[PDB]
């Protein structure tokens, strides 16, 4: 929503489930983002909302180029049932 | 559709 | 000698991918007749929505389609998850 937005919300990526019998799977999805998303930009901090039910990761990049070929790549793409999307953060909703 |  | 017609594609969803949205099994049952008549007439088609390993069979009119889809359809992506398929058993139902 703001003009320069430097952080992406992904959704739909896991559901918190996906974490109930196996505490692995948490550290193998977020290095699989960290893995994807630093060939789009330099990450400042990239967080995982474990427990959110629709499944939230943000990724706040240095340029807001980054977030937006971040953006451009992701939103869509189909993962394990789900296509995820991608969006520039609002500045306002927790997760 | 998902296919590939 | 069996000339089997009948494909088993597994991986193909699973149950929880049903139990938020009421439409999606339909959906997803519509994209793969779509996709399946590339390689022939199907006489029948099943997903076993309940089913863990996500399965569905897809019955062909003649043996060459039905291994033509299996050349074709075995290891490809489908909704972001990674298929197989191969020659039913003739026996196990799912």
């Amino acid at each position: 929503s703001m003009r320069h937005e430097r952080v992406v919300i992904i959704k739909n990526m896991f559901h918190p489930m996906d974490f109930e019998d196996d505490p692995l799977v948490l550290n193998e999805i977020r290095e699989d983002l960290r893995v994807e998303c630093s060939k789009f930009g330099q990450i400042r901090k990239l967080l995982l909302f474990d427990r959110h039910p629709d499944g939230v990761a943000s990724v706040s990049f240095r340029d807001p180029e980054e977030a937006d070929y971040c953006i451009q790549t992701l939103d869509g793409r189909w993962f394990g049932g789900r296509q995820i999307t991608a969006q520039a953060w609002d500045g306002t909703t927790d997760y | 559709s998902r296919w590939d």
